[PDB]
């Protein structure tokens, strides 16, 4: 299965609150239960490492999470992909400064 | 010139925005009218 | 007999009648939520 | 009276806690859905 | 001068709709996780 990354454009999914995903789980699977009754990614970091010769930082992040948002351009109807990276300290990154950017100004 | 023409797309297809956003309209009462009923059950079974 | 027994019937019936309720509003949301992505291609078609 | 009454919990609180979750995915989905219309109206609101 | 802005938005209004296309693409599988993990408790 090779590499496609036009999947992750079109692909129908992002983060979310979860919170009560978990709670859904636990009241869903005691229903049921009561009807009854060096990680990986440094040894990836080291994979590498050994068939590269160096670190190469552009690399180690293109190991972690990368967040994809597909996005159209008002003037030429095309697209532009919007891209935060998992480290990256820019917006949508997972390490960011507050405040961060609301639409409290937009939505209303 | 253009512009009448610009107006009849902007004005026709402004009213199917209307048309799907009804289609639309009618989905948020969807389970509020579907699972309510079903809602009953929640405090007898 | 009877004490036990039917004390299941108004669990019993619950817990059979709920998956034909759910298993309709699914059917019931994609056939409606479905018209709105076809609605807005069709806007798609006219623009 | 151990054996059923500890069994029967079981089900006292399954079916009312499954018909719990289904009062958030309404109080969640429709109230997240109703976020596309407001795009749908705001895009005539560009026009 | 008015028939520019009056292309020009014409353009930036369909650019949302695929903006809001992708948007209600989600509700449909929003449906199942929120409803198929539910069936099997009551089954």
């Amino acid at each position: 299965p090779p590499i496609s990354p036009e999947e992750q454009l079109t692909a129908p999914g992002g983060d979310t609150a979860t919170a009560e995903d978990v709670s859904i789980t636990q009241e869903n699977e005691e229903i049921l239960a009561l009807v009854q009754r060096r990680s990986l990614v440094e040894w990836l970091d080291r994979g590498w490492e050994a068939l590269a010769g160096g670190d190469r930082p552009d690399w180690l992040w293109s190991r972690r999470s990368i967040s994809v948002v597909l996005r159209h351009h008002y003037g030429t109807k095309q697209r532009f992909v919007v891209v935060s990276y998992e480290n990256s300290v820019a917006w949508g990154g997972r390490r960011a400064r507050p405040p961060r950017l609301s639409s409290e100004l937009a939505t209303a | 010139e253009r512009a009448a023409v610009l107006q009849a797309q902007r004005t026709a297809a402004a009213a199917a925005l209307e048309n799907a956003a009804l289609q639309a309209a009618e989905l948020p009462v969807d389970i509020e009218r579907r699972i309510r009923p079903i809602e009953q059950q929640v405090h007898h079974i | 007999r009877s004490t036990g027994r039917s004390a299941l019937a108004v669990l019993i019936r619950a817990c059979r009648r709920i998956q034909q309720q759910l298993q309709r509003t699914r059917r019931a949301l994609f056939q409606r939520s479905n018209a709105v992505l076809t609605s807005l291609h069709h806007v798609r078609m006219l623009l």
